[PDB]
């Protein structure tokens, strides 16, 4: 991700960018967290289960990853835009799946 | 080791400050929780100017946040950046702001004043050296205009030598967020003239105009509007924090641009600004930067310089660049438009160069100028103040707090003489 | 000498932060305990001290 | 943290209480029993466990209206001592509800408001609801505000009252109580809001699509306006507006405080899907006389100050453009001694819908509160009606017998004339 | 250890007493037979290894009240000697209970109380209960204290008596008995607490949710105060208060001793579920006129030194903030020469609930004893009632026939009159 | 071998004393059964200062507990460390305290005075040498204030050379736990001025203020409040028990700090007290301790030093530390705030360094100061006393015990003269 100057904005919503790269960058680091406004104290070191709901926060910006309901014609099809912004509702909750 | 202490007052100051601390924290490569996740050693050379170090690898800003109602402060806590600041530096009241200059200055400001000053004493006397303080506030409100000026007098009394740089937002002329603004703006300026060494004036209208003209943003929120302000605040202190070919800190800026103690209100402008899609096609060089800086449309304050004359101007350059190319532009821009500079001061353009640019940009430049075009800004508010003061009823909100009507006359007269002083050095 | 003393200072600080974090955990536990005791009292009032049971 | 206390008087006040507190509970999400399936502490107190209690007092001088709350669904949420009910109503008599029966119960209420104030660390104001035409609403409400003025002093006492309709009337003695109550309000009230039933009926039928309303539908329209008014205290926003900011910016003079209210967009859930409803569109709708909740035409007079509150995906840039345009028209007149005239407040929480409601799931809305010289039109009607009835002394015997001295009738008449002079003197230009 | 002796006089004293000892045996954990299924020594004695006995003497001049205890379930707990019953009561006549019939039983009882004082190695005082209107309560109560004063001398004799109510009255000769006993009370008693039935009726109907109470419920509420008063001597606490401390701290002068009582929270079971009831809340409730156990408004007079006793979860930090706030309350007055004005105590052991009691179980509670000039209001009413009857001399013949000389009637009447201006002089300030 | 005898009086003395031995025993390493289970040889060096050894490896403190009613004594023994004390040092009456000074001094004190002195005699004359006694009592009560002072007179007559250090708790200004304190405290000062060598004044409200401000304890109990006082009593005698780079025992403290025989009332404070969350922001440096000790909020007595001038000041530092760093702080703190120090005494700050710190902390400090600000606390009790004296208030309880009315007039006159004496030396 990156911190939303005029040269780094998402290409539909113009919110905080999430992008793909090959470069070793500090922004590439992702930290995981549990759902809830105080839950981290109780389960700071427990192992994450498959299918368990969690949040993905970018260390340098401490914000969760959110799918925004907007599409662009990526010639692979029609794929939803991803941003890293303020937590709301439950679109920002992610679950790992092994299959 | 030229430490600077930062103070944010009111709703306007906190939102500007909150965005401001993101910019430097990125520049030095500092995580929001306070840990250095950076990319180069040069970022740690002189980080002491703005951050204190807590044993554990955590960096704490030299910031004090001030408000009269706790609503604004909790937005900072709940925000992404709510852990970085020291808890004791949050000082807030339990009364309404009032949106009133007199009530903030005398009624609630006194109680918070002693509590505020000791927090500054902790920060001010914690460092080996101290160049100056830094305050951000708005003049149309009640807390920043009222309590902000009260703190500025006390700081002058205790630390006369230090540079009290302030960044101020002036009420807009066409459509404005508050009705009582002409009373708040007039009384605050009287305090600011005699107290602060340097004052930078910023208007919201230009920021709407600049974003809508140049950056091509359809819907500019306060997040991007404050981002333009934070670039100016970081650019001025860039000489302190990094090496360069030719250094120029605040006190060099004050010495050169201020010919007389009372004429020190400044306008600011920043380059390069280019549309988010047009940036690929732009051949950004040193001559290109100067075209944007001195262009009247990039001025962050709504005072067209062409209607007045320049007294002094300063330019700051950042990035690896030619010193010859920088020096030539200062000649050409001064010589090509000789109608816009005062004859009795030759070499009105100051210059400086810094080594390390902000992220994403290979080169950038910053402009600070002092001009008699400021007469436009104060004429608008005095006329509106005169128009309202003709019906003394609104003063009743200010009389019930203790302010006497003579203080309106004192403030307006002092503002009027400043305008006449600008007129007569134009010749 | 300077290497040895600096490492000893760093070790002391990490121990102190660890103990501070422990006290914060127990402090949160205490308020959880108080809420449970309050719910116990509401149980006593609701089920055992009832207006149909006064002497 | 920052807190308000709500006081409700009379049948109109209590029925408004259900309309507003249903919205507060639903919007905050608390169940009617006080559990959950934040800003909570501005309106509700926690008692431990998970139980919340409203920070409000319901007052009336007859038990029928209150016992509907006591027996109703919401009965468990409210605390028994807050609901206060007298013995016999004021019978649409100001003197009865001010001297005889009012003073029988006034001191009991003053303990419950003050005791409720002990749980207030950061109290910043009160909200009080009246109906001018009623007996208790004017008689006891006047006695309540006079005491709270000395009990607490420089604390904002906002009011939200129902001005008598220009022609629609339910009590013949209505002009008597409205004028007598006005004298008590003006010196002690920090700011008092007026709405009238007749305008709401027209608005609830034309803009909102209902053939025949009841008082329940009207109460929900008021509930939305109050919710927007306090949203700045409760939720994050680019431009908050505290109570104190509201008081200073709107009132130009000590006695001129009286504003008028409007809300937009008000549109049926069916037709609401048909328009994008941009910030410019909804802003233009407020300024039309048809949307005004008080049936006085602003074009007859001038505007003194204005305040706009936005609740939705509303950006600061497009607010300024809309307010700039409405300034360019020459159907909205302003006193030229007030060049600025606006305060804008912005909040992020969108308006909340209610089951069985009449409004839609709108993504942006605007609320408007402005002071106008057009309200002097309303005062003239009431003054003339009172003059005809008092000239022949049509109802004086009822009021004098209940403790009131006759000298108050000309004093109230004279004081209203001074207020009418003030509004005309303000409208003068230099 | 440290010992306290309880003495009970009359129907009121006895049937209050068995209510109090019902609480105390329940609190310590002693079955009605005296066995078990610590602080026992302050109130009980151990005979051999298993059985306890109260340090109490029950006295009345008629057998109906005492024999109820003798046939009851608790009969095995008491020593047969402790229950002393006369032959025929005093018929609410002070002279009969003082001179003719009182002296028939005085010396028998004085041996029994003295014999119990041998078993009390570290005795520190006595508690004595009265009803002022009763013949034995006033007549024999005066004779008991006059003898007890010279028997023990420097020992703290505290009293707990029922002041006749302002309007509620069951005896016609009631004013006569109260004044005559008052003159004997004032010189001999170290300190005596005032309570009346009328205030207890209103409190136990308003706060405690009971439509139709009896003397049984009122006797419970008295027991709560006495239990908290003695809680310092029995159980641990962060600030202990011995009996001798109450004597010095409360009374500024010799004759001004009479304090009044208050207790909070008194709340129904299903309302205590609804309310928080912190340290600050219960302290505020103590000072309201409604919670006073004597129906005299303190706002008519002024406060001298007050004593506070807290029980349960209270922490010393919260105490100081609470009492400091009550000083800011300007509805409470203090005489100028008492700037300190307070004596506080904190104890850990919570109040003991009862099988089938009406009081809820709060984990924190507070008891108050306050000395005020408002009691002079009660003396004026008692004096006025006495003055009306004595002018025409409506009941003198009964008292004179039973050994009383008339010259005692005006002398005790003057002694009360001196006390009336005793309180007025103290009420003044310089 | 500088033995000290410890005496506790009343409810306040026993509970403060009971917590006091929990602190020392853990510091020296004594199991609550009384046996040594330590970890270092330095702990067994000078345990003779406070302890006696019963044959078998069991150590007994030199403690004598005094009360009029045994209620609080039995609450102590049920505690963890109650078994430690010798059973025959428990001296108590069988009569109520009465919260009365005259009752404690004349009626019950004389009966107990006979036996208590002989218990003092056994402990005073069982040691090779004796430096002084140590008294813990409160002044607002009747047992600690009354009987505590009576023993003070006997100790002075028998053992004049020895240092009679006393620790006192002063009645609070806002909320105070006894009505008759103005009588009790006024008389108690009359005995304290003439007999005692060193007196320390502690106010309960300041203890509350420190706990809520600094330690952020949501519910501070009397265990925590008595914990703070124990550190000061632990800190002062640490120079006797452990080695140091610059030793300073009790008698050095009195000579340096006390300029005149009657001015010996002192205020104290302890650093570092660390907030449960602020630690991760606080780096322990020698300057960091110095800021806390001289900070006015940290003072344990609610009399503001800023309102007066200092006569002498003393700072004790514990741990292995640089001697230059400590000496520099004294010079800087003295020169920076010269307005609060007397001219005719240069070098007003005395210093000392001790090697072994309290457990868990690698550095700690203790402060003792003497100032004219004590004029505040005497005027408070004098103002309250006169009002209760102008009309005959509770006096009749004291006169009945046998105290003459002339004793109050001697008490107030001597107390008044000490107010003037502070005033005179301010010039
Ligand atoms: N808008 C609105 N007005 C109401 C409502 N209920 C009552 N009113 C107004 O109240 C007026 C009559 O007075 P009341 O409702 O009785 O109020 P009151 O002060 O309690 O008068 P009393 O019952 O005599 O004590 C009517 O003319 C209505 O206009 C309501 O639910 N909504
Ligand atoms: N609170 C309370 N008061 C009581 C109770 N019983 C009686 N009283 C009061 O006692 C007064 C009546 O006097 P008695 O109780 O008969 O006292 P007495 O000394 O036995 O009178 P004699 O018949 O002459 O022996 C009335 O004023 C009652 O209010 C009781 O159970 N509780
Ligand atoms: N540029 C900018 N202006 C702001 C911001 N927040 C508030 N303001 C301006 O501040 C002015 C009034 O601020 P106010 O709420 O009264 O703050 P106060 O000084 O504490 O009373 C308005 O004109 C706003 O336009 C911001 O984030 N950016
Ligand atoms: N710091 C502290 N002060 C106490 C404690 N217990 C009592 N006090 C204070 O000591 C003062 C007098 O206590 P008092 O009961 O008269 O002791 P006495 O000398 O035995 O009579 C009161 O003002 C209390 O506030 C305690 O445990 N710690
Ligand atoms: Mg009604
Ligand atoms: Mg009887």
């Amino acid at each position: 991700s990156h911190h939303l100057d005029w040269s780094h904005f998402s290409r539909v919503s113009r919110k905080q960018l999430v992008y793909s790269t090959e470069k070793e960058t500090p922004q590439a680091i992702w930290r995981v967290e549990s759902v809830g406004r105080d839950t981290m104290m109780e389960m700071e070191g427990e192992p994450v289960h498959i299918g368990e709901p969690v949040l993905l926060k970018n260390v340098t910006t401490n914000l969760p990853l959110i799918v925004q309901d907007a599409t662009f014609l990526n010639d692979y099809g029609s794929e939803h835009e991803l941003i890293c912004g303020k937590l709301a509702d439950k679109k920002g909750v992610w679950t790992f799946t092994d299959h | 080791v030229r430490e600077i202490v930062h103070i944010q007052a009111g709703q306007c100051g906190n939102q500007i400050g909150a965005k401001f601390w993101e910019v430097i924290s990125d520049e030095h490569g500092i995580d929001p929780t306070g840990s250095y996740h950076g990319d180069s050693d040069l970022q740690l050379e002189r980080i002491n100017v703005y951050y204190n170090e807590a044993t554990g690898g955590k960096y704490v800003p030299r910031a004090i946040l001030v408000d009269l109602e706790p609503g604004t402060m909790d937005s900072v806590r709940a925000g992404q950046f709510g852990q970085l600041f020291r808890p004791d530096n949050f000082v807030f009241g339990q009364s309404g702001a009032g949106n009133n200059w007199a009530k903030g200055y005398y009624t609630e400001g006194q109680e918070l004043c002693e509590s505020i000053l000791d927090v500054i004493r902790k920060e001010a006397e914690s460092c080996d050296c101290l160049q100056g303080f830094q305050l951000v506030h708005s003049l149309g409100g009640g807390t920043g205009a009222g309590l902000g000026t009260l703190l500025l007098n006390k700081l002058r009394e205790e630390y006369p030598d230090r540079i009290l740089s302030t960044y101020s937002i002036v009420p807009s002329p066409k459509v404005s967020d508050t009705v009582v603004e002409p009373y708040n703006c007039t009384l605050s300026v009287h305090q600011l003239v005699e107290s602060a060494d340097e004052v930078f004036c910023i208007d919201n209208e230009a920021l709407y105009d600049i974003c809508f003209r140049t950056l091509k943003l359809t819907t500019p929120t306060y997040g991007d509007l404050n981002h333009l302000v934070s670039m100016v605040m970081s650019g001025t202190t860039c000489a302190l924090r990094f090496p360069g070919q030719l250094n120029s800190d605040l006190r060099k800026l004050a010495v050169n641009l201020v010919p007389f103690p009372r004429l020190h209100f400044f306008i600011v402008g920043f380059a390069p600004l280019t549309s988010r899609g047009s940036q690929q096609y732009r051949a950004l060089t040193v001559p290109e930067l100067t075209s944007q800086l001195f262009d009247n449309k990039n001025m962050m304050a709504a005072c067209d310089p062409r209607r007045g004359v320049y007294l002094t101007a300063s330019a700051h350059f950042r990035g690896r660049m030619s010193s010859k190319e920088v020096d030539e532009q200062m000649l050409n821009i001064q010589a090509r438009n000789t109608s816009y500079f005062v004859e009795w001061i030759p070499s009105n353009v100051k210059s400086a160069i810094c080594d390390i640019p902000p992220r994403g940009l290979k080169m950038a430049a910053t402009f600070i100028g002092n001009t008699t075009a400021f007469r436009e800004l104060f004429t608008r508010v005095d006329s509106q103040f005169q128009k309202m003061y003709a019906r003394r009823a609104f003063i009743h909100w200010y009389v019930n707090e203790g302010l006497e009507t003579v203080e309106f006359d004192e403030a307006r007269s002092n503002m009027t003489d400043l305008i006449q002083e600008y007129e007569m050095y134009e010749t | 000498r300077l290497q040895a003393e600096k490492e000893e200072e760093e070790a002391y600080n990490q121990k102190f932060l660890a103990e501070q974090k422990l006290l914060a955990k127990l402090a949160a536990h205490e308020q959880a305990e108080l809420k449970q005791i309050q719910k116990d009292i509401n149980e006593f009032r609701a089920t055992r001290q009832r207006p149909e049971m006064e002497r | 943290m920052r807190e308000v206390i709500s006081i409700h008087v009379g049948q109109a006040g209590v029925q408004i209480g259900n309309g507003c507190w249903e919205l507060y509970c639903l919007e905050h999400g608390i169940q009617p029993d006080g559990q959950l399936p934040d800003a909570f502490n501005t309106f509700f107190s926690e008692t431990g466990a998970g139980k919340h209690v409203p920070r409000a007092v319901f007052v009336d001088l007859e038990p029928t209206v209150v016992d509907e709350v006591r027996t109703g669904t919401y009965r468990q949420l409210f605390h028994p001592e807050q609901l206060i009910s007298g013995k016999e109503d004021a019978a649409n008599n100001y003197a009865r509800g001010h001297y005889t029966v009012g003073k029988e119960i006034i001191d009991l209420t003053l303990d419950r408001i003050r005791k409720l104030a002990d749980q207030c660390t950061g109290l910043q104001g009160f909200l009080i609801f009246h109906s001018f035409g009623g007996g208790t609403g004017a008689g006891f409400g006047s006695l309540l505000l006079e005491r709270l003025s000395v009990d607490y002093g420089k604390k904002s006492k906002l009011e939200f009252t129902v001005y008598p309709s220009p022609q629609v009337s339910t009590a013949i003695v209505e002009p008597y109580n409205s004028i007598l109550a006005t004298h008590s309000m003006i010196d002690h009230s920090d700011c008092a809001f007026m709405v009238d039933n007749e305008a709401l009926y027209d608005l609830c039928r034309r803009a909102l699509d209902i053939e025949r309303p009841t008082y329940t539908n009207l109460n929900r329209l008021i509930g939305q306006v109050v919710s927007s008014l306090t949203a700045s205290l409760r939720f994050d926003g680019a431009l908050n507006v505290d109570f104190t900011e509201f008081q200073t910016n709107l009132v130009p003079y000590a006695r001129i405080h009286f504003p008028i209210c409007s809300y937009a967009p008000v549109i049926s859930a069916e037709k609401a899907y048909h328009e994008q409803l941009s910030v410019a569109e909804i802003t233009n709708s407020l300024f039309e006389p048809a949307n005004m909740m008080v049936k006085c035409d602003p074009r007859h007079g001038k505007y003194m100050a204005c305040t706009l509150l936005y609740r939705g995906d509303v950006v600061p840039k497009d607010v300024s453009a809309a307010v700039a345009t409405i300034k360019t028209k020459r159907t909205i007149q302003f006193v030229d001694w007030c060049p600025t005239g606006f305060k804008m407040g912005i909040n992020y929480q969108p308006p909340t819908v209610v089951p069985g409601g009449d409004l839609a799931k709108v993504q942006r809305a605007v609320c408007m509160l402005a002071n106008t010289t057009a309200i002097a039109e309303a005062w003239s009607r009431l003054d003339h009606k009172f003059d005809l009835m008092y000239a022949k002394r049509a109802f004086v015997h009822w009021y004098v017998g209940e403790g009131m001295e006759e000298a108050e009738f000309p004093e109230a008449r004279e004081d209203l004339a001074l207020l009418e002079k003030d509004y005309d003197e303000v409208a003068a230009e230099s």
